[PDB]
């Protein structure tokens, strides 16, 4: 009984081990990225600093851990569930594509799959950061392509701020769990490194939350 | 003995008491249920509101007993040992809830004030351990006085829950202020929790450096305080007098500065046990998953 | 893998010691360790044991006070300290690994040892003979008998066999009764019941030759064999 | 001319084989599981002597 | 066009030949022998020390060993008779899906998401548990990591297509092609000699490890078959899929010998094994619970009654004694 006993120490110490383990590993934040592939991620990953990407990055004394899967070329229903858990997903539009296409516009396609990751069976209780891109472009191209291109039931002038409004409040109203968990809209810059800085805030409110939810005060 | 009038505050201290047991039976029985039912996963706050629907779910089961000596003939019909035992076991209910208040108070301050980002949610193995200590030595305390005094005391009588002096065991009498004191210390920490808890959120409203869903915090920021008050109002009165009310168990009195001294104390305790019934209902409609279900299925 | 020992040497009686064992090529942290000694042509005998971690402490019951064990696993070297040393602690010192858990073999590996010389219950096993000669080619029969059965209610018997060719270091042979250890040879074989215990050889050759040792685990303290020499 | 190809010669090549009918397959499981039935320890509970668990 | 029709009119013929040559159902012939009634299980040990979803489990050859693969990248080696931790090996990659045992007991490899199938050396020399080899070469994710020896290991992959590799020299050997599908599962024949595989697009189909041909395909599902084992006499096979179906199918009658549905159950299944005597199939379903089937009456006796989260791989040991349960609850039970 002395072998089995020293297996059993030996047991407890891997166990401590798996236990100190899951804690290192509960207090890094976890996020998922989606586009449409030509969305501009690569400008994001690149801020921020086959199969599977991580990223890793310190912000704030904070830990975060950035999964970028774009490139599985698979459907996403034998593999979405693996990520049931992450602290957010950081979903990249372009505003660019709303009259380039790939048929139909690009928009559109992204407009779906927002719908689909967002009414998501596994995710309910996970929170979305959305970034729109290419601010500059969109500002630029509206100025000789009207939106009717894109929308026909728009009406509003050709200047940037109303079209990226009608656009946030077009991609905040395909969310109908709107009482559990909320889209997080954020339009990209490039000079200020606030991308960084919006991802920490919505993360954190996100934390703060679930904290709340937890001590059931909320 | 000075037995003045006492038939119209029977009346109402019978009925008071009855509708704390209609209330709280049916607030635990839901309450329970909802932390072993419904919630598969339990956290420390979790574990330390099911003691609480735990502990006072006996409480509202003292209360038929209790009821039975007002409203028959204000007189004890039974032996002295279940007299002893329902009087004793009333007061570990509201001695371990609160105790238990003050422990909830304080993990809703380090998860939420200091907290950076979790706790591995490993604080349930102590919560159930501390939870274990607390009702162990509640539960030696309680032994501990009921044969100290049906054994070691020698006055007994036919009535119940009646104000007796403290002259012949001074040992009840003392330890009653040191018990008394340790609430206030509790009271101090649950005063000291929420505030702080309030204060915390309510600069993170004010920053709103995040325009999404900054609504909750407002709420989440008056809730800490409504819970605060609540505590507040029921229980402050009643130790706030228990300090007199002591003082006269130790010293010679006129018999009618004894009976309003006794006239209160019957009704602070329909306050204090006033906490045990709301309680569940606290749970049930700060909480937002609980106050969904409650509202949708109603 | 290598342990490599220090700290021997000539010491006059009632003074201190320290004996080091440096380990490298191998996972310390995660191996046990014991301490073992052998007399002047007498036989091996069990000194200490730390677990891994330092979770769990044993001493010989004939120096139980008088040693101390320290593990450094930052550094991977182990420590052996002496208080108190009469003329019976002259011996050769080995510095044993041991990793247990399901399958594993927790005598693989001995250290080379170093010489620690001093100016001037148990579970008995026995060994029938001390000098058999035999010529290569011959199958070899040996056999030790113990008191208690180490036969455990597990299903398994700790019984350890290990062979000392001359000048060198123990080598791990049988670790139960018939798995062979890692890096031996398929000729040695093993089997027994209870306290009867056989280990044979077939198609001995000249290396084999050397002092065999079978040994007890079941409890602590360890004890070892009176050892068989056989000759060529 | 070739896109679908490998494909039919594939299709061609399931054709040529050996079809063994129903009635003579699902007797040989039944005789397997008859063979056999008497050693599953979950077919009919063991005693705990030799039960491990 | 031509060579649409030529495929067409060829599966009818061959649609046509193999509904011909039914005689009868299966119940049909063993609606006689007697059936099994209930079947009570209990769970004898309960297993603690994972943090996250376990994906994927595979049962020692010595039936008392176990592996556990976990969405928190941990690989533990259970003593399922004593619970002990063996083994725990952190892996490079924490998005791991499957992975198996060594017959021989020596090596456990296991890898998942990252398009990577490592191999672990558990008995060496340096006392811990290094990386032998990574296998590089699937472009999808990856599923039923098979070892056939100490130096051979099948592989299926979400890029349509499963692979037979050689980790002596960490090429792929031979490729498996036809699917027309992400392949979720595939089970190893008792004689190491062929193997079945369930993919995504509603077909299995029997695969030989040495010319690589397809051999066999099999039709009747219609979603995405997750869960699929051979018969114990490897001349049979079940397959799960999320449609709420079981089915056995034989390789000599090349068409489905039964159906195990029943009305109340609307999940699909997650995993699929078999019992050692060929006649209780358990399967284990979205929902939360794993389901015991008569192989033989299509009816359900018994269930395995715990595992709060969906539960995700099954296992029967090669003596039959029990049956390991893993769920996404962090849990892993032996019922016996
Ligand atoms: C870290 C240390 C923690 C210590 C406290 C732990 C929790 C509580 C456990 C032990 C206290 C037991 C004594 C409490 C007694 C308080 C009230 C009291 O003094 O009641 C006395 C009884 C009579 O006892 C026998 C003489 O009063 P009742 O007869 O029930 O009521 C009289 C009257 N109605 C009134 O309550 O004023």
């Amino acid at each position: 009984s002395a072998e089995d006993k020293a297996a059993v120490e030996r047991s407890k110490m891997i166990d401590r081990n798996l236990r100190e383990d899951g804690e290192k590993a509960a207090r890094e934040v976890k996020l998922l990225l989606l586009g449409a592939g030509e969305s501009g991620k690569s400008t994001i990953v690149k801020q921020m600093k086959t199969g599977i990407v991580e990223t890793h990055f310190t912000f704030k004394d904070l830990h975060f851990k950035m999964f970028d899967v774009g490139g599985q070329r698979s459907e996403r229903k034998k593999w979405i569930h693996c990520f049931e858990g992450v602290t957010a997903i950081i979903f990249c539009v372009a505003l660019s594509d709303y009259d380039l296409v790939l048929e139909m516009n690009r928009m559109h396609e992204s407009m779906k799959l927002f719908d689909s990751i967002c009414n998501n069976k596994w995710f309910t209780d996970t929170s979305i950061i959305l970034f729109l891109n290419k601010k500059d472009l969109f500002e630029e191209k509206i100025k000789k392509s009207p939106l009717t291109i894109c929308y026909p039931e728009y009406a509003g002038s050709n200047t940037y701020e109303e079209a990226a409004a009608y656009i946030q409040c077009q991609f905040e109203d395909l969310n109908k769990r709107k009482d559990t968990k909320e889209i997080y809209t954020h339009f990209t810059c490039a000079t200020d490194t606030k991308n960084v800085q919006f991802v920490f805030d919505a993360v954190t409110d996100v934390i703060i939350k679930n904290n709340l939810k937890d001590c059931g005060l909320f | 003995t000075c037995p003045m009038d006492e038939k119209l505050l029977s009346t109402v201290l019978t009925t008071s008491y009855s509708v704390i047991f209609i209330v709280g039976l049916v607030g635990n029985i839901i309450a329970l249920y909802v932390f072993l039912g419904i919630h598969r996963k339990r956290n420390s706050i979790q574990i330390y509101l099911l003691n609480v629907a735990i502990a006072d779910l006996l409480l509202i089961f003292c209360l038929p007993f209790r009821i039975m000596y007002h409203i028959n003939q204000n007189k004890w019909t039974l032996g002295v040992i279940l007299c002893k035992v329902v009087g004793t076991l009333f007061y570990m209910n509201m001695y371990i809830s609160i105790i238990l208040l003050g422990f909830i108070s304080l993990d809703r301050y380090i998860k939420i004030n200091r907290s950076i980002q979790q706790r591995k949610a490993i604080t349930t193995k102590q919560s159930i351990y501390v939870c274990c200590i607390v009702w162990m030595l509640a539960l030696g305390g309680f032994l501990t006085m009921i044969i100290l005094t049906l054994k070691k005391g020698g006055h007994n009588s036919t009535m119940c829950f009646h104000y007796r002096d403290k002259h012949n065991a001074k040992g009840e009498a003392i330890f009653n202020f040191i018990l008394v004191v340790m609430f206030w210390l509790i009271f101090l920490l649950i005063i000291l929790s929420y505030i702080k808890i309030g204060k915390n959120l309510l600069r993170i409203s004010k920053r709103r450096s995040k325009f999404p869903n900054s609504g909750k915090y407002a709420t989440t920021a008056r809730n800490s305080f409504i819970v605060l008050i609540i505590f507040t109002i029921c229980f402050v009165p009643y130790h706030a007098f228990r300090f007199i009310y002591i003082s006269s168990q130790l010293n010679v009195s006129s018999c009618y500065w004894k009976e309003i001294v006794h006239k209160t104390n019957e009704i602070m305790l329909v306050l204090s046990s006033f906490n045990s019934c709301l309680d569940p209902v606290m749970y049930f409609l700060m909480s937002s998953n609980i106050r969904k279900i409650m509202c949708q299925l109603l | 893998v290598q342990l490599v020992e220090s700290g021997g040497g000539l010491v006059q009686p009632g003074g201190s010691r320290k004996l080091s064992c440096s380990a490298s090529g191998f996972a310390f942290s995660s191996f046990g360790m014991h301490w073992v000694r052998q007399a002047p042509e007498k036989g091996l005998e069990w000194v200490a044991y730390i677990s891994s971690g330092s979770g769990t402490i044993y001493y010989a019951d004939t120096v139980k006070g008088r040693f101390t064990i320290s593990r450094d696993d930052p550094k991977n070297t182990l420590f052996l300290q002496m208080t108190s040393l009469r003329s019976e602690d002259t011996a050769m010192y080995y510095c044993v690994r041991s990793i247990y858990y399901y399958g594993s073999s927790p005598f693989d590996f001995w250290g080379q040892g170093t010489t620690l010389t001093v100016s001037s219950s148990d579970i008995v096993m026995t060994q029938a003979t001390s000098s058999v000669p035999v010529t290569p080619g011959e199958s070899v029969s040996i056999s030790c008998r113990s008191s208690k059965s180490l036969l455990h209610s597990n299903g398994n018997t700790y019984l350890y066999w290990f062979l000392q060719r001359p000048g060198q270091s123990p080598q791990l042979l049988i670790y139960r009764m018939s798995n062979l250890a890692s890096g031996v040879p398929d000729r040695f074989s093993g089997s027994g019941s209870g306290t009867a215990f056989t280990l044979t050889i077939s198609r001995l050759e000249a290396e084999d030759v050397g002092v065999y040792y079978c040994m007890q685990h079941l409890e602590y303290p360890l004890t070892f064999g009176a050892g068989t020499k056989l000759e060529l | 001319i070739a896109q679908a190809r490998k494909l039919v010669e594939q299709l061609k090549m399931e054709a040529n084989i050996d079809r063994i009918k129903v009635s003579k397959a699902a007797a040989d499981l039944m005789a397997y599981c008859e063979a056999h039935a008497k050693e599953d320890p979950l077919l009919t509970p063991v005693p705990a002597s030799e039960n491990p668990f | 066009d031509q060579l649409r029709q030529e495929a067409e009119q060829l599966k009818n013929q061959i649609r046509d030949a193999r509904k011909a040559c039914a005689d009868a159902t299966l119940s049909q012939i063993t609606n006689n022998i007697d059936p099994v009634g209930r079947i009570q299980m209990r769970t004898r040990r309960t297993l603690r020390g994972h943090l996250a979803k376990i994906y994927a489990m595979h049962w020692g050859t010595d039936s008392r060993l176990l592996v556990s693969a976990s969405q928190d990248g941990k690989l533990i080696i259970w003593d399922s008779y004593t619970t002990n931790k063996v083994h725990a090996i952190p892996l490079r990659s924490s998005w791991v899906m499957t992975c198996a045992y060594a017959p021989s007991g020596n090596y456990v490899a296991c890898g998942g998401l990252d398009n990577i199938c490592s191999i672990y050396n558990l008995k060496t020399r340096e006392g811990n548990v290094r990386v032998s080899r990574e296998l590089a070469g699937h472009t999808g994710y990856l599923s039923c990591c098979r070892f056939l020896d100490d130096n051979q290991i099948v592989t299926s992959s979400g890029d349509t297509t499963c692979a037979l590799w050689d980790i002596e020299t960490g090429q792929q050997t031979t490729t498996f092609t036809g699917h027309t599908g992400d392949v979720m599962s595939l089970s190893l024949a008792p004689d190491t000699r062929l193997f079945v595989s369930g993919a995504c697009d509603a077909s299995a189909k029997l695969w030989d490890v040495r010319e690589g041909m397809c051999r066999q395909t099999f039709t009747g599902h219609e979603s995405d078959i997750n869960a699929i084992c051979f018969f114990p006499n490897g001349n049979a096979f079940a397959t799960g899929s999320d449609d709420a179906t079981c089915r056995l199918f034989d390789l000599r009658a090349d068409q489905e010998l039964m159906t195990y549905s029943h009305d109340n159950i609307i999940c699909g299944i997650t995993s699929v094994s078999f019992s050692k005597s060929g006649r209780l199939l358990l399967a284990g379903y979205d929902d939360f619970n794993c389901n015991v089937w008569d192989a033989l009456k299509a009816d359900r006796a018994g269930v395995l009654a715990g595992h709060d989260n969906r539960v995700s791989c099954l296992g029967v040991t090669d003596d039959g004694m029990a049956v390991a349960t893993g769920s996404w609850d962090s849990f892993l039970k032996i019922w016996n």
